[PDB]
């Protein structure tokens, strides 16, 4: 099993693998039983605005989700990213369904890693921001069954079908890119990200939860993984 | 001899028959050669048989290439020459998939060419000798 | 039928003609003219195409598969394949060859060095240039 | 041929293929026949500071070169790269040698676009800053003879014969992520980047000269570019 | 004979042979006898 | 079977190439030429 | 080392490789370079 840690947006309790009674934020380290989570709103189809930080001056691995007009989920748990994670290593975006519909439109993504080639010393950076997503966007590694394009969007469901994603869909959206993160010049390596999804209600308990992982640079579907195991894990542990 | 001097470059021309001769190869001199090209695969391999001329022009290159195209270069540029004999004896076939029924009506119109001298009259044509210096016909040197 | 082929001087090469040339029209050389008389005895109708990749034909190894006219034979895509197509091992158990047109061998294309004429003034090189100046300090001196 | 854009810090005086009569700055559209050159000092083994913007709001190619006390080298031709380099691109550094000797140390490489989704709709980005080339840099594909490593230093030459730079080396630095461009979202992309260097001299009136390229996202060493040809072009016209 | 399944097994053999160089090695094998000492084998010339 | 060996020309010296090259064939010489052939005859791995 | 089995099949097995010649193929062709041309390539002499 690839080594990951991913930060569950789940929109589906998951009471037999330890997910809460309420849909939440979570974080994982290689574990869908989450370490930590927080109550989250799950608002029908509205706009986005999710954020994870991880800034080793404090290293605590922190993610926020705001809607417009709704409140912040801090969720942050203070792990060690030295050794739970390799040396390189390729991000993306990740969301499933099964049993239940939901849609998973990631409308815009960034991120913003800075990571100590001597401390002051100007730093390296991969800094993208992806608000036009096209039809045709070839530096995506998009695997599983996601779809793009059509619109600006990035539907990790298959979709159009009036938009009832078409259950046990799963679709991954891996940057095309390696990071240098383990410590090996320690690891002040801040990595940001900006989320905006859209989570459109489909009239039938919205659910499987959109992820944000941090895997290995090889990676593909897990052995089946439309439902619980949302879109990264092989078990349930 | 030109296997074992580094100072010539030499190669071969890429996705071709002669470094595939080289490759296989289990003889000492030949395999010498394909070690030494193996080393510097990209620096002496060029891309077709035209850079394979051109480089000699320039560089201290020697290019290992087929009897029939020298006898096409070496009656048109009058400084290029035949260094050494023949390695080893190929041909040219007319490629067919395999199992075809125009293996054996082409292998019939060849020999029909062949007989009647067809198969030289088109070689004599369009190799065209132009005339060149072909040697000083090294011999008794009478002074002029 | 469809003919691949590939450039190469002599054998198949572009013809010089203003006109905006149509079809098999813009072909000539060695081989093509072999098959404008393969036509002529066989009663076919050839097609000239080239072949896409621009190379003769190699296995890649890695995937196991060809390139150049070879892969175009394997894959039907072209009938035939009237060029330079030499006669090899490897070749030979995945497509069939006709029999030889043209006898080839692999050889070394080398410029020949350039022999320096022994200038007209070349009856003075049997003694060194301060010798012939110690014979005429000799023949000044001992005539003094 | 694959289409490929440089920016040609060339060190050997070619009015074959018209290069001037001294060592230069030069620009090439496609072509080692360049559009605009500069006179340039090239003092040996120095600091590099190098610089490239293309805004197509301004349109012009701009560059210099500057040790330290010395003059910038403004090469900046009027092209618009809207149809002379494809859609989606890979840059990245060039270096050659041939018949004589010249360091090619590259020692920092950065790179900043800035692509339009609808201009003020919140631009992309590909900004990286690699100060500290390290040993198993996996976000690059160095073809050629080209290393790295060794120092903090991308060298792209067969070196440390006491550094003696090895004649007839090519020595290539593709960055690993592609670049929209072609203009189709309009072609505003300002794409910085910073381009310090070290060309020591072997004490061998050295020259063959480094490049910035913008090629194709497949590519090669075409079948013989060490020399006059500066490790990209294919032929010299 | 006209038709045999013995043909194309030969076709691939013979190819093997010549890239081996076996059938450079047996023809020098035969065909290479004494030198035919050359005309160029003078050693004495009294000029008659 | 672990032979110990000493890097001596031309008896076993490193092979040059592009990519470099990690185990046995790292050498090349007289001497490795040697062990293949007594691991031809005999059969038997071998580390350098 | 003192006493091994490895000893006599190698010594059985180098008589072998001499009695194929391949002690001699091996030995022409790593000590075998250059030809270091001789100082019978005199090729002029002008008279000092
Ligand atoms: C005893 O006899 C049993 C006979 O019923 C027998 O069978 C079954 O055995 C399997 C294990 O092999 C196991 O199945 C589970 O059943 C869960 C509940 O039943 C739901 O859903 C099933 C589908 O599996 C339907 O058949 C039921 O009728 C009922 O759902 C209805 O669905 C319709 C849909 O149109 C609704 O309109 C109805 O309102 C709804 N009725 C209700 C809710 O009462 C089932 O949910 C389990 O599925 C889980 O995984 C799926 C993959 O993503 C998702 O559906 C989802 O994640 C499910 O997680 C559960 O979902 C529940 C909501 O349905 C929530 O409680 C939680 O989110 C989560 N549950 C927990 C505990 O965390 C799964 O398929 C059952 O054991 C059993 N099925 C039963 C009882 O229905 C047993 O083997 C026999 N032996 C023993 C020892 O029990
Ligand atoms: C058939 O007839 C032809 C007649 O043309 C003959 O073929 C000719 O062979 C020549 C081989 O020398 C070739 O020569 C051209 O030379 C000129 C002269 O300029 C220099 O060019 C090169 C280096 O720049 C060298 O190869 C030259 O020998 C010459 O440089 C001298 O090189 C010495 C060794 O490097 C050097 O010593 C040290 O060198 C370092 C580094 O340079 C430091 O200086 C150090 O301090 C030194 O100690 C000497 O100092 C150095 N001297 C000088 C004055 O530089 C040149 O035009 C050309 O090379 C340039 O041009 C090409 C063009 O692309 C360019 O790419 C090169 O990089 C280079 O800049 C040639 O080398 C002739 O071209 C060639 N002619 C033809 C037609 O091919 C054959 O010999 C005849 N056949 C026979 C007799 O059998
Ligand atoms: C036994 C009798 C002794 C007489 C004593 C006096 C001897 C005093 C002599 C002294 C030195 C004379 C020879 C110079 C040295 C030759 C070597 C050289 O490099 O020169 C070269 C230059 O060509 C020349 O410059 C040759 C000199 C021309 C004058 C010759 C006068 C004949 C001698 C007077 C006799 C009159 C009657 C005498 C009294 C009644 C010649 O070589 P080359 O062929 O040009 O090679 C280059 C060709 N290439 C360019 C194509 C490559
Ligand atoms: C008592 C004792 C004596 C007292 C001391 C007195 C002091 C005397 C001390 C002398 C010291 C020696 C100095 C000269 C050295 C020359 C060697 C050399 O390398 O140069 C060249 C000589 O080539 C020539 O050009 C020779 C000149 C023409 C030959 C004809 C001279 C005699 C003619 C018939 C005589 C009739 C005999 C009649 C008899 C009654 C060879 O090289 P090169 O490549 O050819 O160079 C070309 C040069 N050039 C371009 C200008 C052409
Ligand atoms: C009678 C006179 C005018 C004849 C010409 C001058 C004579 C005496 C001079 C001129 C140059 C001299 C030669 C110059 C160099 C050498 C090499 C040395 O290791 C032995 C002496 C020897 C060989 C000299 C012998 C005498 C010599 C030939
Ligand atoms: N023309 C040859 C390749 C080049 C060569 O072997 O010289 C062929 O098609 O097989
Ligand atoms: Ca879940
Ligand atoms: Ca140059
Ligand atoms: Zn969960
Ligand atoms: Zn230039």
């Amino acid at each position: 099993a690839d080594t990951i840690v991913a930060v569950e947006l789940d929109t589906y309790p998951n009471t037999d693998i330890g997910d809460p009674s309420y849909p939440h934020i979570g974080i994982d380290i290689k574990s869908v039983r989450s370490k930590k989570t927080a109550k989250w709103n799950m608002q029908n189809g509205k706009v986005g605005t999710a954020h994870i930080i991880y800034n080793s001056v404090d290293k605590r691995l922190s993610a926020v989700v705001s809607y417009p007009n709704a409140d912040s989920a801090t969720v942050s748990y203070d792990v060690d990213l030295d050794n739970v994670l390799p040396e390189w290593v390729r991000v993306g975006l990740s969301a499933s369904t099964g049993l239940y519909k939901e849609t998973n439109t990631i409308l815009s993504w960034s991120f913003t890693s800075k990571l100590k080639s001597n401390s002051t010393h100007e730093t390296n950076a991969l800094h993208f921001m992806f608000n036009q997503f096209s039809k045709d966007q070839k530096d995506l590694i998009l695997q599983g069954d996601a779809t793009t394009g059509t619109d600006g969007n990035l539907e990790l469901t298959r979709v159009s079908s009036n938009g009832s994603p078409q259950g046990s869909s799963v679709g991954r959206a891996l940057f095309y890119a390696p990071v240098h993160i383990w410590e090996s010049s320690a690891v002040v390596a801040s990595f940001e990200a900006t989320f905006t999804f859209l989570i459109k209600s489909p009239d039938s308990h919205p659910a499987d939860g959109i992820a944000f992982f941090i895997s290995n640079i090889d990676s593909s579907i897990p052995s089946g993984s439309t439902g619980r195991l949302l879109g990264l894990f092989p078990d349930a542990n | 001899d030109l296997a074992k001097q580094t100072k010539i470059e030499y190669g071969a021309v890429e996705d071709g028959a002669t470094m595939t001769f080289f490759k296989k190869s289990k003889i000492s001199t030949y395999d010498k050669m394909w070690a030494f090209m193996s080393s510097r695969r990209q620096s002496v391999l060029v891309k077709s048989n035209e850079e394979g001329i051109q480089r000699v022009l320039t560089s201290d290159y020697a290019f290992l290439m087929e009897s029939t195209t020298i006898e096409f270069v070496t009656q048109r540029n009058c400084n290029l020459t035949q260094i050494g004999g023949l390695i080893d004896s190929k041909g040219y076939g007319v490629g067919t998939p395999m199992g075809s029924p125009y293996r054996d009506k082409i292998t019939i119109a060849i020999l029909q060419l062949q007989e009647e001298g067809k198969l030289h009259m088109m070689k004599e044509k369009w190799w065209r000798g132009n005339g060149c210096p072909e040697e000083e016909s090294k011999e008794a040197s009478a002074l002029g | 039928l469809i003919v691949t082929t590939i450039l190469e001087e002599p054998y198949v090469l572009f013809k010089k003609s203003d006109k905006p040339l149509y079809g098999n029209d813009r072909f000539e050389g060695y081989c093509i003219d072999l098959l404008r008389e393969l036509s002529t005895i066989l009663g076919f109708t050839y097609e000239i195409r080239l072949v896409e990749d621009g190379k003769y034909g190699a296995q890649d190894d890695v995937n196991g598969q060809w390139n150049g006219m070879v892969r175009e034979l394997i894959d039907h895509k072209a009938d035939l394949a009237v060029a330079p197509l030499a006669i090899t091992y490897v070749r030979e158990k995945v497509i069939d060859f006709s029999k030889p047109f043209m006898t080839l061998g692999i050889s070394i294309l080398y410029r020949k060095p350039n022999g320096t004429n022994p200038g007209v003034f070349s009856f003075l090189n049997p003694l060194s240039p301060d010798i012939w100046m110690y014979v005429l300090l000799a023949c000044l001196g001992v005539s003094c």
